[PDB]
């Protein structure tokens, strides 16, 4: 039913690791009192209350999971 | 970013870590992150160089 | 909220292993309810004028779960969930061949190792098909919209 | 997905659970604020490890 | 001890609660074949039977 196109002929592209760059430490902690990306309730929304819940969350002040994206190799154009 | 998504783990052809069988989920952002695009699908690896 | 439904071939034989209390190889290795969610449970029968569902080779279930492990030896159970699959599925076919049909696989040592096996069976059909439908409810998932 | 661009920051969540696997934003609603908004739910078949 | 009778004049001896030790019987095992089957070698002088 899915079309979703298709691809080219059986030939890949090089692909090299030199992570050694991508190994820097930027430290940036999680507040929680800052509310940095934990998940709301579904459908219980309240007012002006502090309210406890039984969710999935992180803990405070962690340091994450830390990648990054780069440009490949170039000269000119 | 761009994720997949599975529940099993395998050597590649070179014996590196992490094949995924059977269908899995792959979502990918494209052009310049106006499109999220996602698919649970049969990925198939090519053969050639 | 919503409802959430499974339909599948179930045969009158194994409708005794329907019972929430018993624990056969249908409520072991093939198919566990969650007990939290009340649900129901329906057995039918294709009518003779009504020619628009079709019916599968055989009724057929696994008997038998178990993992080995990178020794090849530590056997590890595998008991089916609450809406939860064990990988015997993954092995299995959808139509087992034959009764206690023995099926392996593997697996990689960062999960484990070993050979996933299973042993199957099969129940042959009546001159009508009987099938089952399961049906379960939910109160506060999503927008309450059913 | 069509997802619009800014400059301010993006939270974003995923999760499952049996029913689908949920995908939570804050650009939907809270694109000053920010939030978990579930703008995504995969009717998914089997859990993911 | 004593002249061992056959294969088909296996000697049975059972152990319980005491204190077996495959450390002082295979180090004087000239152990020349050693099939086995579920109980892993590691494990065959290591849990509790
Ligand atoms: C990179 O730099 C840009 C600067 O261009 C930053 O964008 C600014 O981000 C701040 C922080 O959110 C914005 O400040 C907010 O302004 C709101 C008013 O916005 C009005 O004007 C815009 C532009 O016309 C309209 O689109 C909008 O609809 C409004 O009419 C205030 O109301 C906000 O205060 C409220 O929200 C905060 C957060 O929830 C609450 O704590 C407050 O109590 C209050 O309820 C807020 O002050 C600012 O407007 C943005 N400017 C622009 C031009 O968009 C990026 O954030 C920055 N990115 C990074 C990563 O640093
Ligand atoms: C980039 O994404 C777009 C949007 O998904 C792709 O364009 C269009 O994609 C749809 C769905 O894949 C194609 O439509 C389908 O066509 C079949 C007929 O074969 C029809 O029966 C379906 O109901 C559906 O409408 C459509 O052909 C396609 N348009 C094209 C190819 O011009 C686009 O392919 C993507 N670019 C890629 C994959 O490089
Ligand atoms: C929201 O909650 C705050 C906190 O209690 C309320 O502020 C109080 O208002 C009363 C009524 O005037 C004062 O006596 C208190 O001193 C205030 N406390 C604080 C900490 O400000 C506020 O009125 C509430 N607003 C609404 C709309 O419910
Ligand atoms: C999953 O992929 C494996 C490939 O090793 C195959 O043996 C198995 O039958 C597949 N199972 C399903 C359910 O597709």
């Amino acid at each position: 039913v899915d079309v979703g196109p298709d691809s080219v002929k059986s030939a890949c592209i090089e692909v090299d690791i030199q992570q050694t760059f991508f190994d820097k430490t930027w430290p940036r902690p999680i507040d929680v009192s800052k509310a940095d990306g934990i998940i709301y309730p579904q459908g219980r929304t309240y007012s002006n209350i502090t309210i406890t819940y039984q969710g999935l969350f992180p803990y405070q002040g962690d340091h994450g999971d830390m990648y990054v994206y780069s440009a490949g190799h170039a000269t000119g154009t | 970013p761009a994720f997949m998504l599975g529940s099993s783990v395998g050597n590649f052809s070179d014996g590196k870590m992490g094949r995924f069988f059977n269908h899995t989920l792959v979502l990918l952002p494209d052009g310049c992150g106006t499109l999220l695009r996602a698919f649970y699908c049969i990925l198939e690896p090519r053969s050639g160089n | 909220s919503s409802l959430i439904l499974d339909y599948f071939s179930y045969p009158l034989s194994m409708k005794s292993d329907l019972s929430v209390s018993s624990a056969g190889p249908i409520s072991q290795f093939n198919y566990k309810q969650s007990f939290s969610n009340p649900t129901c449970l329906i057995l039918a029968t294709v009518p003779h004028n009504l020619t628009t569902i079709t019916k599968p080779l055989k009724y057929s279930y696994i008997n038998k779960c178990s993992r080995l492990l990178s020794d090849d030896r530590t056997e590890v159970p595998q008991l089916v969930n609450a809406n939860q699959y064990s990988p015997c599925v993954s092995i299995v076919p959808s139509t087992v061949w034959e009764d206690g049909d023995y099926y392996r696989k593997q697996l990689s040592p960062l999960e484990g190792g070993g050979w996933l096996v299973a042993s199957g069976s099969t129940v042959a059909m009546t001159e009508q098909l009987q099938m089952g439908f399961g049906i379960t409810v939910q109160y506060g998932t999503d927008t309450n919209s059913v | 997905y069509n997802i619009t661009e800014d400059e301010i920051l993006e939270w974003f969540g995923i999760t499952q659970t049996a029913q689908g696997v949920h995908l939570f934003s804050s650009r939907y609603v809270d694109l000053y604020g920010g939030n978990m908004f579930q703008f995504a739910t995969l009717p998914v078949y089997d859990t993911i490890k | 001890s004593g002249t061992p009778p056959q294969v088909y004049n296996f000697k049975r001896l059972v152990f319980t609660n005491c204190n077996y030790n495959l450390t002082k019987l295979l180090s004087l095992f000239s152990v020349n074949d050693f099939t086995c089957s579920q109980i892993s070698p590691a494990a065959i002088a290591s849990n509790c039977y």
